[PDB]
C-alpha cells in the first residue's frame, strides 16, 4: 500500500468500547430494571 | 535543456555564463541546461568548448535513411560531439556512438490536473461498518431491553429507537417506561458520538483524501478505445517525436489516433491544455517533468504519478568509435561523480512548482458522488417494493 | 541628512509658522521633533521621526548641539563611473560625507564592505536583512452562499427524491393520511424537524423511514464536509520561500520582481557571481522611490520591491495589502553616518552601546516597532 | 426557538400549514447555521492561533 | 564574544558575525473561541 | 528578543590588525555562504515556525 498518507479515519474495535460500553450500560440496564422494579414495587 | 539568447546590443557579447552560439553564420547567444552540463565537462575534459545553433531538425531520423537533425550532423561529423539533450534510444544507438544519461528519462504524455478529480465518494465507506453492524446488534439488544422492561408496538416502536439512532427526529410515541427512558439514554449519547463520528470519519476523508482520480495512461485501454469514447481524449506529441516513433515501436492505435493527435509546438501544446485544446499531451518525458514546472499559472498536473514509460536519459552521443570516446565517458563518471549535478537542478531542472500534494480540489457542488447516496437510497425502495409485493 | 522613510523617521513637510504639530503618543509621549533641512521636494521642512529621534537621544547622551539635513539626491552613495574622466566614487549622501557636508549622519543602511573602503560607522544600531515586497493576493475563501456548495442538481434531485419517494411510500401504505402524511410526514422527514405530525405503521415502509433518515443524517454529514473544506484548506501556496526562488530565478514577463533603482541593497545585488543576470533584468526595470514601492506595490504593477527586513516589517504596519517575504538576506543593519578618525567616534559608539543597554532601545520600538498595532 | 437550537424541543408544534412552512424556514435555517457553529467551531480547532 | 558595553569599556570589539539578543527558553507548553466565532452580529439578525 | 547583539572576535584596544579584521568582517559576511555557516552549524533539525 501508499497508505503512508493519513488513511487513519475508521471505529470499528476504536470505538468499539464506546459501542460496547453502551452494551455494558444496556445490561446493567437489566439488573437495576428489576432492581427499580422492586423499588416502585 | 537548452536555453537560447540574443545578446545585448549594448552588450553585443557574452557575460556570466553566456556561451555564444551562432546562427546562419551570424553569432547568437547561448545557454541552458545541457549547455551547462558540457560546460562543466569540457572543464577537467580539456576540450576546448566549441558550438552553435543547429541549423535544421532538432535530433535526427531516418528519412530515407537520413537524419534531419544532430544525428544527421555526426552522420555529416559535422561536429565532434554531440550538443543537444539526447533521446536514449535503441535506433539512436545503431546510428553511432552514444553517452550515459546526465538526467534520466522517461516516456509519458503529461495532464492538465483534472478540475474533474475528488475521487470514490468514501462518503458511507468510512462507516466501519463492522461496528456499524455492532449497531444492528444494538438495535437488538433495544429489543431486548423492550420485551425486558414489558415483562409493531413495541416492535415497531424499536423502529423508532433507530429513528433516534439514525438523525433522531423519530416523531413516534416514545414509550412510558423509566428504565426504558435510561434505555433512550443508551441509544442516546450512543448515537451522539456515533453522530459525530461519522461527522468525524466524513470530513476527515475530506480533509485527509487521496485526490490522485486520473487516467492511468497508455498503459491502460481506455487510452486505447479513445475514439469508443463520445469525445476524443488527446494524448500524445508533435511531429517526428523521438519517443514518438517508440510508440510506432509500441501501441498501434497510437499511430492510428496520431491524425488526430498531431500538434503543433511544445509549450505552444501546453498552451492548448491550458485552453484545454486538447486532453493531455506526450513530450520529452522528463522533460515534460520539468517544463511541467515551467507553469504559466500553476493548474496542470502531469498524467502519470511519475512511474513513466520506456526509462530513457540524456548524453553527449558521438559518430561511433569516436577519439574521446571512453574518456568523456569517464568525463561522465567524475561528472555525475560532482554531487553539485543537485545544482544542476538548481542552475535548470529544479521547479517552483514544487511537487507532490496537490491535494483538496474537491470543494464542490457535490454532485455524483453525493447521488451515489442517493443509490443507496432509490436501493433501499427496491427491496422496500420487493417486500411490498 | 536622511532620507525620508516611515521605518526610519516621520517627518512631513514644515508648517507655516513651521508651527509643530503637537503629539503625543499612543503611549501620550509629547512626541518630540526638530526642523528639518532638505530639498524643496532647496527647502526647510519639519524633521520629525523614529530614528531621528534615536539620533536625539544621542546627542542627548553625549552632549553636541543638534543640526540637520537632508540627502541631496535619494540613495547613501554609489560607487559610480562618471563621463569625466569615468572614475567610480561611492556618490551620494555618504558622499556629502566625503564632503562633510553636514556634521555627522544617520541613516538605513549597512555598511557594505564597499561602504567601509571609504569610512565607517559603529556596531548597528539596529538589525535587518534582505527580503522582497510581497504583495499580499486577495484572500477571498467566502463560497456556498447557503446550500450553494451543493448542487442545483443536487439538492433538486434529492428534494425530488423526497417528495417523490413520499408519493411512493404514500400510495404504499395507501392501497394496500398519506395524501397529507406529503407534506408533513415527508417534510419533517426532509428537515428532521420533527413537528410530530406521525409516521405510518408499515413495517416495511417505516424501514423506508430510515431509509429517508440515513439520506438526511448523510445529508447532514453533505453539510459537514461541506463546511469543512469550505472554510478550511486554501489557496495554493504563496510562492516567495528562497531568496533562490525560481520564480525570480527564472526571468519572465510574468511579473517584475525587483528593488529599488540606485538602491544600498542593490549593493547585495551590485557585486555577485550567482544573482548575475537575474540582477541584471532587475536593473532594467528597477524603480526609484521605496515609497513608489509602496505605490507600484498596492498598483500591483510589479511582482515584488525589496528594502531593509525591518522596512519590510513597517511597510506591512503600514498596509496590510501585502505580505511579508520568506526570511532575511546580506543582514546586518543600520546606524549613523561616520567618517574615518572621528573626535566623536569611539564615545559615540559607547553610546551607542549604552542605548541597546538601555530599554531607550524599546522606548524607540514604541517610536515605531510597537507604533504599529497591526 | 427550540428548533433553532438543536431542535429537540419538547412542545406541541402548532398546526398551521403554512406554520409548518416557516417551520421549515427556520429548520433548513438553523440546520445550514448549525453545521455552520460546526464549521467555524472545527475551523478554530484546525485553524488556530 | 557577547556584544557588551562593558565588554566595549574593556578593550576593543568585532562587528557581529551572528546577531544576538537577550531572552529566556521555555519548554513548549503543555482562548476558548468556542462561542466566539459565532460572528454574533448575524447571530443577532 | 531583548537586548539586541552578537558574536566576533574582539582584542585589545588598539589592536594591529584591527581596522583590517573589521573588513574581514566586511568581505566575511560579504561571502554569503554564511548561509553555510548556518549549515555547517547554526541551521537546526528542530524545523521552526
Amino acid at each position: 500500500d501508499s497508505r503512508s498518507n493519513a488513511p487513519a479515519t475508521l471505529t470499528c474495535e476504536n470505538m468499539a468500547g464506546v459501542f460496547m460500553l453502551v452494551a455494558g450500560g444496556i445490561v446493567a440496564g437489566i439488573f437495576l430494571i428489576f432492581i427499580e422494579i422492586a423499588y416502585k414495587r | 535543456f537548452v536555453i537560447v539568447e540574443s545578446v545585448d546590443p549594448l552588450s553585443g557579447t557574452c557575460m556570466r555564463n553566456t556561451v555564444p552560439c551562432q546562427k546562419r553564420y551570424i553569432k547568437k547567444c547561448c545557454k541552458g541546461f545541457c549547455i551547462d552540463i558540457l560546460k562543466k565537462i569540457s572543464k577537467s575534459v580539456k576540450f576546448t568548448y566549441d558550438l552553435y545553433l543547429v541549423t535544421n531538425g532538432k535530433h535526427g531520423k531516418k528519412i530515407n535513411g537520413t537524419w534531419n537533425g544532430m544525428i544527421g550532423e555526426v552522420v555529416m561529423k559535422r561536429a565532434y560531439m554531440a550538443v543537444g539533450s539526447l533521446t536514449i534510444n535503441e535506433e539512436r544507438s545503431e546510428v553511432v556512438d552514444f553517452s550515459v544519461p546526465f538526467i534520466e528519462t522517461g516516456i509519458s504524455v503529461m495532464v492538465s490536473r483534472s478540475n474533474g478529480t475528488v475521487s470514490p465518494s468514501a462518503f458511507l465507506e468510512p462507516f466501519s461498518a463492522c461496528v456499524w453492524v455492532m449497531m444492528f446488534v444494538m438495535l437488538l439488544i433495544v429489543s431486548a431491553v423492550a420485551v425486558f422492561v414489558f415483562e409493531f408496538t413495541i416492535g415497531k416502536a424499536i423502529w423508532l429507537l433507530w429513528g433516534l439512532v439514525f438523525n433522531n427526529s423519530v416523531p413516534v410515541q416514545n414509550p412510558k417506561g423509566t428504565t426504558s427512558k435510561i434505555m433512550v439514554s443508551v441509544w442516546a449519547f450512543f448515537a451522539v458520538i456515533f453522530l459525530a463520528s461519522y461527522t468525524a470519519n466524513l470530513a476527515a476523508f475530506m480533509i485527509q483524501e487521496e485526490y490522485v482520480d486520473q487516467v492511468s495512461g497508455l498503459s491502460d485501454k481506455k487510452f486505447q478505445r479513445p475514439n469508443d469514447f463520445s469525445p476524443p481524449f488527446r494524448f500524445g506529441t508533435v511531429p517526428n517525436g523521438s519517443t514518438e516513433r517508440n510508440i510506432r515501436n509500441n501501441y498501434a492505435e497510437m499511430h492510428a489516433y496520431m491524425g488526430k493527435f498531431n500538434q503543433r509546438g511544445v509549450d505552444d501544446a501546453l498552451l492548448s491544455l491550458k485552453t484545454g485544446k486538447l486532453d493531455a499531451f506526450i513530450y520529452d518525458a522528463a522533460v515534460l517533468n520539468y517544463m511541467a514546472g515551467r507553469d504559466e499559472g500553476c493548474k496542470l498536473v502531469t498524467i502519470g504519478s511519475g512511474k513513466v514509460f520506456a526509462s530513457t536519459g540524456y548524453g553527449i552521443a558521438i559518430q561511433k568509435d569516436s577519439g574521446w570516446k571512453r574518456q568523456v565517458d569517464l568525463a561522465i563518471l567524475q561528472l555525475f561523480g560532482d554531487g553539485e549535478m543537485e545544482e544542476l537542478e538548481a542552475l535548470w531542472l529544479t521547479g517552483i512548482c514544487h511537487n507532490e500534494k496537490n491535494e483538496v480540489m474537491s470543494s464542490q457542488l457535490d454532485i455524483d458522488n453525493m447521488a451515489g447516496v442517493f443509490y443507496m437510497l432509490g436501493a433501499a425502495m427496491a427491496l422496500s417494493l420487493i417486500t411490498f409485493i | 541628512v536622511t532620507i525620508h522613510q516611515e521605518p526610519f523617521v516621520y517627518v512631513k513637510p514644515t508648517m507655516s509658522d513651521g508651527t509643530c504639530k503637537e503629539e503625543f503618543t499612543v503611549n501620550g509621549d509629547p512626541v518630540k521633533k526638530v526642523i528639518c533641512t532638505g530639498p524643496n521636494d532647496t527647502v526647510p521642512q519639519c524633521c520629525y521621526g523614529f530614528c531621528i529621534d534615536l539620533l536625539i537621544k544621542l546627542a542627548r547622551t553625549m552632549q553636541f548641539t543638534y543640526e540637520v539635513h537632508l540627502v541631496a539626491d535619494g540613495k547613501f552613495g554609489t560607487q559610480e563611473r562618471v563621463q569625466n574622466s569615468n572614475k567610480k566614487e561611492w556618490n551620494g549622501m555618504m558622499g556629502e560625507l566625503l564632503s562633510g557636508q553636514a556634521d555627522m549622519i544617520v541613516a538605513p543602511l549597512t555598511i557594505n564592505n564597499e561602504r567601509a573602503q571609504y569610512i565607517e560607522f559603529s556596531k548597528p544600531f539596529k538589525y535587518q536583512g534582505l527580503t522582497i515586497l510581497v504583495k499580499k493576493e486577495i484572500p477571498r475563501s467566502t463560497l456556498d452562499s447557503f446550500m450553494q456548495p451543493f448542487q442545483s442538481t443536487l439538492w433538486l434531485l434529492v428534494g425530488l427524491s423526497v417528495h417523490v419517494v413520499a408519493v411512493m411510500l404514500y400510495l404504499l401504505d395507501r392501497f394496500s393520511l398519506t395524501l397529507s402524511s406529503a407534506m408533513w410526514f415527508s417534510w419533517g422527514v426532509l428537515l428532521n424537524s420533527g413537528i410530530g405530525e406521525g409516521a405510518p405503521r408499515s413495517f416495511s415502509a417505516r424501514i423506508l423511514g430510515m431509509v429517508w433518515a440515513g439520506f438526511a443524517m448523510i445529508i447532514v454529514a453533505s453539510y459537514t464536509a461541506n463546511l469543512a473544506a469550505f472554510l478550511v484548506l486554501d489557496r495554493p501556496e504563496e510562492r516567495i520561500t528562497g531568496i533562490n526562488d525560481p520564480r525570480l530565478r527564472n526571468p519572465s514577463d510574468k511579473f517584475i520582481y525587483a528593488t529599488v533603482k540606485q538602491s544600498s541593497v542593490d549593493i547585495y545585488f551590485r557585486r555577485q557571481v550567482e544573482l548575475s543576470t537575474m540582477y541584471r533584468h532587475m536593473e532594467k526595470h528597477n524603480y526609484e522611490s521605496a515609497a513608489e514601492a509602496i505605490q507600484a506595490v498596492r498598483d500591483n504593477k510589479l511582482h515584488a520591491f525589496i528594502w531593509d527586513s525591518a522596512v519590510l516589517e513597517f511597510e506591512a504596519s503600514q498596509k496590510c495589502d501585502l505580505v511579508t517575504t520568506g526570511e532575511l538576506f546580506f543582514r546586518s543593519g543600520f546606524g549613523i553616518g561616520m567618517r574615518k578618525d572621528s573626535p566623536w567616534k569611539q564615545q559615540v559608539s559607547l553610546s551607542i552601546l549604552k542605548s541597546h543597554e538601555n530599554g531607550f532601545m524599546e522606548d524607540l520600538d514604541k517610536t515605531w516597532v510597537r507604533y504599529q498595532e497591526c
